[PDB]
């Protein structure tokens, strides 16, 4: 009885941690994708004047 | 998960800097047919002289052989025309065994790490 | 942007460059072959007539007609930033992890400076390293540089990876200062098999303990001068982080024997006389240069702990490499063939292995107040367990006293419950707990190194 | 191309002047006889050509013509069932041309030309082949020998000649350019064939020796260094590895080792049978031979040619072993032509860059996934001959830091004929950890347990040898004289193997599992029966362990039923004491 209840709680908590890992997993995929968008959006609004800065350093 | 988040952040950081470097490269490679480049070439030409005193020869793009003729005879040096050296000049000094090179592409490849730290500061 | 063409005399790893005098001594050069390939060289012996360049890589395609050199970074430096803590580097400083390169805050010279001997304090706290027979019997204090004298075929790289992903400070064991220090592992492997390089990439990125570390790796087939420059790189990155951003930092220098072989085979390139037993005479100074750049600092809130792991050459302690290492460092810990292949991991053995600074790193509010006495007691008990286990072959089990058979059972079970750790993240309280469970098999009263306060408090419980 | 004249001759070193502008490592043609040579150390006008044949009768003024190419092998179909020398010249062709001596100055091709191979095409026209995509197949003695795109060649295939009988010159696949792709292609010996991605060692190299497969294993992408004094069974061991192991092809690189132990290899491999399929064993060995009186600069070329032919057969999805005996003869060739550069040498006399060379050679091993997508693996077994018979040299203690699987021989085990003379006390293998999955899913489930028990019994024996030679094998306790006698019977049964017996030459690992299970069943129940209290004379005269002492001579067919009955008698002869 004791070893049966042991492996029953073992399998149930396997599957519980599997759901935990998959939930935080998909959360952090969406998190990294949203942050990649959140930075490459910020890329565009300061492009040409920074290029003028580097062009003024390179051609001094 | 936090380490993958940091990987995505540094990846985005690097590709925005790749965008910046690429558009600087395109502005550089679009310079020599816009109405400034015979004012561009003289500065780096005389500075290729002054970075190696005692030159004998210069060689650069033959599209502005006039601006390398009548503004470098006072520089007192051979001028020989060989293309394939885009945006600049190179100076062969004395005894034929030294060659200072000078190009805006070369200056970008020498200055881009320092300007990358500076652009990342003034950009983020 | 300034080629010095006109070179003469290539010879093995040395090419000479004519008519060059702006080449700073110890500069780095791009050697460009005439077919568009770039190599590295270090400038040595720059004179009026010429300047010698020791080429980094092989010399195959070079010639005299079309071969140019040019200067980059005239004294050796690296670009350091705070955001290099998820990265690998190739000895020079270029990544091999595929991520786009860092935005360098500072630009530091990879040759360091000696600390000012008034400007440091003594090391006084401790660190846990997961290994029980390090945490209890020869403690790693923050500032110590203790080397792991491996063998040849013993696991040293596995203990490297284990200490790398299991070291943690314990400020809760202190009088509860802040957690404002994070921890940082600077891991510098020089001269590795590349099988071990696959082992280090997977054993760092596996558990997600790469995110507080930085791996300066280079293979064996990579050129020898990167195996020179690698511990300079790692100690100057760690010195930057620990004295500019207040991190307790642990620096793991893998395989110092590969370093000293590369130092011999780069000393013999530029034609200086090898001194004792083939090694250069300045090996003591050059090796102390990369040991004595660790340690705490007065006033600042950092500490640089340093573990040089080194193979013994022909497993003796009279060779120049472990002789000078034990003649510079702070004690040693030592693996053993005997434990390893009667089957034990990690195979540290606590008889010949000591730490100098343990008496300053344990005690009142450091880790636990009974620590040093249990250290001495475990040492003497395993000491007279080994030789009584060796004597019992020629007298017999049933022809001793009784406490001596208790010592024999203690030693035989000691070296498979205390040293046979396996891989569990063994804390300091758990390891002292199992140390008292092992001391319980000795009779009370026979523990003649501990006063009865800690005896009555802790002893008895298996 | 580039003309020069000889300024100086000394031995195999010819300083040739006037060669303003040749590169390093370009093969020269020295003298009017067309001697092969190699450029090092050029300073202005001169260049320093070492030569691959003995200069005698060469005189100054004679011309030197460079080529511009570095030392290039010609790779293709036609190297299996082959003997070459250090610059890939076929010795059957040299015997057909000359008599029984090797006259210098000969030009022969690295692959024969008139032999009509049998092209089967693979790719349809119009495809965009990358460097390393396959092109077609050729049956080459039971191996479906592929024909690669050479590395660093990209394009679109226009034409493909059909499934016919062709020759190795004839261009079968022309790209869109006119860049055509014939069967053979040259490749420089100093660049590893650039591979896609290098996998990890997780699969054994089944040797056939028992100790070299049970106590000290070699994985698939592994390296293995076998050093030993003279007269210690190196070359019989390496012929056993070439003869019985599970590799697809075997590259035997004779480098400084004597003539007769490649003569007999040419004489007795054509009668043998491959253990993998039914082909004759000489149809899977490439055999590069540089004997000692063949000239003393070619040794470097012979080892680099053997390892790059092995890398070519790695790219074709095969699985290669490379047995390079006497790497220290290549160290001596580097010392000898580093004695005419008059440079300052390192420790012992050797040049400084010797560890750089040994690293750059032992790091072409490793199981890889190649350019074609299919995976392959070169394993390398390198022998080391120390000068004094002392593993404290700059050869051995530069090569023991970059290898796993170090098999240190000794002379004392080979003075009496206890072969192979593996000194167990100082050998190791770093592939015991990361191979136990394969051992579990292919030999037996309890194989690590049994193996580690064998290891700790041998360690406990070699810990008690101290006491037993300081006091004597009498006046002991009887519970450890069983340890010493089980160590004695494991050294007389499990480790000791004669290669020339018809059986026990080869020993697959279920037989070794059977013998170890017999020995440890005996030791477990014997220490049980001695804690019951018996003699130890009464153990060492049982009729149950002459069975054990003969239990390596049964074949791999009788060994199951023989194993069941020996196991039965060991389980049944201890209750009767
Ligand atoms: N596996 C073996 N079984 C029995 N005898 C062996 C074995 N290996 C070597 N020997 C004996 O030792 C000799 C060693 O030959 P060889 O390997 O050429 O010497 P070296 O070890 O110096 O190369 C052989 O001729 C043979 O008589
Ligand atoms: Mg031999």
């Amino acid at each position: 009885e004791a070893e049966a209840k042991a492996k029953a709680l073992e399998a149930q908590y396997r599957e519980r941690e599997r759901a935990e890992t998959e939930a935080l997993l998909a959360r952090y995929r969406e998190r990294a994708e949203a942050e990649a968008k959140a930075v490459r959006e910020k890329a565009m609004a300061r492009l040409d004047e920074a290029v003028a800065l580097v062009l003024k350093e390179v051609l001094p | 998960g936090e380490l993958l988040v940091a990987t995505a952040r540094t990846q985005a950081r690097g590709e925005v800097l790749e965008e910046v470097r690429r558009r600087v490269r395109e502005a550089l490679e679009a310079l020599p047919q816009k109405p400034e480049w015979p004012e561009v070439v003289r500065k780096l030409a005389l500075e290729a002289l002054e970075a190696l005193p005692g030159a004998k020869a210069l060689v650069a793009n033959p599209e502005d052989l006039p601006h390398l003729e009548a503004l470098a005879r006072e520089r007192g040096v051979e001028l020989q025309a060989e293309p394939a050296l885009r945006l600049g000049v190179r100076a062969v000094g004395a005894e034929g065994k030294t060659q200072v090179e000078n190009s805006l592409l070369a200056r970008l490849d020498r200055a881009w790490d320092a300007l990358s730290s500076k652009v990342a500061q003034a950009l983020w | 942007k300034k080629e010095y063409t006109g070179i003469t005399y290539i010879s093995g790893p040395l090419l000479f460059v004519e008519n060059a005098k702006d080449l700073a001594y110890g500069a780095i050069v791009d050697i460009k072959d005439g077919t568009g390939r770039v190599r590295g060289g270090q400038v040595i012996e720059v004179s009026e007539e010429y300047a010698v360049i020791q080429v980094f890589e092989e010399t195959t395609g070079l010639d005299l007609a079309t071969t140019s050199v040019s200067l980059v970074e005239d004294v050796a430096r690296l670009g350091v930033s705070k955001e290099m803590l998820g990265r690998r580097f190739n000895g020079i400083g270029k990544p091999i992890d595929g991520l786009p390169p860092i935005t360098p805050e500072k630009r530091l010279p990879i040759t360091g400076l000696p600390l000012n001997p008034v400007a440091r304090r003594k090391p006084e706290q401790f660190i846990q390293t997961g290994i029980s027979t390090i945490d209890v019997m020869n403690t790693l204090v923050r500032g110590q540089k203790l080397p792991i004298f491996s063998g040849s075929g013993l696991p040293a790289n596995e203990i490297a990876a284990q200490i790398a992903r299991q070291a943690t400070v314990r400020p809760d064991l202190s009088g509860e200062g802040e957690k404002e220090e994070p921890f940082a592992v600077v891991f510098a492997a020089m001269g590795i098999t590349q099988r071990e390089l696959s082992y280090f990439i997977q054993e760092f990125e596996r558990t997600g303990a790469l995110s507080r570390s930085v791996l300066f790796l280079n293979k064996a087939d990579d050129p020898t001068i990167e195996r020179i420059l690698t511990p300079r790189m790692a100690l100057t990155v760690a010195e930057y982080l620990a004295f500019e951003h207040d991190y307790h930092v642990l620096v793991i220098l893998t395989d110092m024997t590969n370093y000293c072989e590369a130092l011999r085979e780069i000393g013999a390139a530029r034609e200086e006389i090898p001194g004792r037993r083939g090694y250069p005479g300045y090996m003591y100074t050059d090796l102390a240069t990369i040991y004595e750049r660790a340690g705490v600092v007065e006033g600042k809130k950092g500490s640089v702990t340093q573990i040089p792991i080194l193979s013994m050459p022909d497993d003796d302690r009279t060779h120049p490499i472990p002789d000078l290492t034990g003649y510079i460092t702070e004690g040693q810990i030592q693996l053993s063939r005997e434990l390893h292949r009667k089957g034990i991991y990690p195979p540290i053995d606590p008889l010949p292995s000591l730490s100098r600074l343990m008496n300053n790193g344990v005690g009142k509010g450091k880790t636990r107040e009974d620590h040093k006495q249990v250290s001495d007691q475990l040492y003497s008990a395993y000491a007279n367990g080994v030789d009584i286990r060796k004597l019992v072959a020629i007298i017999g089990e049933d022809a001793l006293t009784e406490n001596d058979r208790r010592y024999l059972q203690f030693a035989d079970a000691f070296e498979r419950f205390f040293i046979n750790q396996g891989q569990q993240n063994r804390s300091i309280e758990e390891s002292l707990q199992i140390a008292w469970a092992l001391l319980s098999m000795l009779p009370q009263g026979e523990l003649k190194r501990i006063s009865k306060d800690h005896i009555g408090k802790y002893y008895g419980q298996k | 191309m580039i003309q020069g004249v000889i300024q100086k001759i000394a031995g195999p070193a010819v300083i040739a002047k006037g060669m303003l502008g040749a590169r390093m490592y370009d093969i020269c043609k020295v003298g009017e006889e067309g001697l092969v040579g190699e450029i090092i150390r050029l300073d202005g006008d001169t260049a320093f050509v070492q030569v691959y044949e003995d200069t005698s009768g060469l005189k100054v003024g004679e011309p030197v013509v460079s080529t511009g190419l570095p030392l290039a092998v010609e790779l293709g179909p036609g190297m299996l069932n082959g003997i070459y020398d250090g610059i890939q010249r076929p010795l059957e062709r040299i015997r057909e041309k000359t008599g029984i001596y090797i006259t210098r100055g000969v030009v022969v091709h690295a692959l024969d030309r008139e032999k009509k191979w049998a092209w089967t095409p693979m790719v349809k026209p119009g495809d965009e082949v990358r460097g390393g995509m396959v092109l077609g197949t050729v049956p080459e003695f039971g191996f479906t020998h592929k024909i690669l795109v050479p590395p660093d060649v990209r394009g679109r295939v226009k034409e493909v000649k059909p499934a016919g009988e062709y020759t190795v010159e004839e261009p079968v696949v022309v790209l869109e350019d006119g860049t055509e792709l014939k069967m053979y292609h040259t490749w420089p010996v100093r660049r590893a064939r650039p591979v896609q991605r290098k996998l990890d060692p997780n699969t054994p190299f089944l040797t056939g020796m028992r100790i070299l497969d049970v106590l000290f294993p070699v994985a698939m992408g592994g390296t293995a260094a076998i050093p030993g004094p003279f007269g210690s069974g190196k070359t019989v061991t390496q012929q056993s590895l070439a003869k019985w192991s599970n590799a697809d092809v075997v590259v035997y690189v004779g480098c400084g080792e004597r003539g007769n132990e490649m003569t007999d290899v040419l004489v007795e491999f054509p009668e043998l049978t491959d253990p993998k399929t039914g082909g004759p064993l000489m149809h899977r060995t490439v055999l590069i031979a540089n004997t000692s009186n063949m000239p003393v600069a070619a040794r470097e070329a012979s080892i680099y040619v053997g390892v790059t032919i092995a890398e070519y057969f790695r790219d074709q999805g095969f699985s290669v072993a490379l047995m390079a005996d006497s790497t220290s003869r290549w160290a001596e060739a580097l010392r000898e032509i580093s004695s005419r550069l008059e440079e300052m040498p390192a420790e012992e006399g050797y040049p400084p860059y010797l560890a750089a060379r040994l690293a750059a050679f032992y790091e072409r091993a490793g199981k890889v996934i190649t350019l074609g997508g299919e995976e392959g693996a070169v394993t390398i077994v390198g022998a080391v001959s120390p000068p004094g018979g002392d593993m404290s040299e700059p050869v051995t203690q530069s090569t023991l830091r970059i290898v796993g699987a170090f098999w240190r021989l000794d002379a004392s085990l080979a003075f009496r004929r206890h072969f192979p003379a593996i000194n167990w006390n100082g050998s190791y293998s770093l592939f015991t950890s990361a191979l136990d999955p394969w051992y579990r899913e292919n030999v037996a489930e309890d194989y690590p347990e049994l193996r580690d028990a064998i290891s700790e019994l041998l360690q406990r024996e070699a810990g008690l040898q101290e006491i037993v030679q300081l006091v004597g094998p009498d006046a002991l306790q009887d519970a450890e004289r069983l340890v010493i006698e089980v160590g004695r019977i494991i050294r007389e049964d499990f480790l000791q193997q004669n290669a020339y017996h018809e059986v026990d030459a080869y020993c697959s690992m279920k037989k070794a599992y059977g013998i170890m299970k017999m020995i440890l069943a005996f030791y477990k129940e014997a220490e049980a029966a001695i804690k019951r209290g018996v003699s130890i004379d009464e153990i060492l005269q049982l009729p149950v362990l002459e069975r054990i002492g003969r239990a390596r001579y049964v074949s791999e067919e009788e060994f199951p039923a023989y194993f069941e009955e020996a196991m039965k008698e060991i389980q049944g002869a201890f209750k009767a004491l």
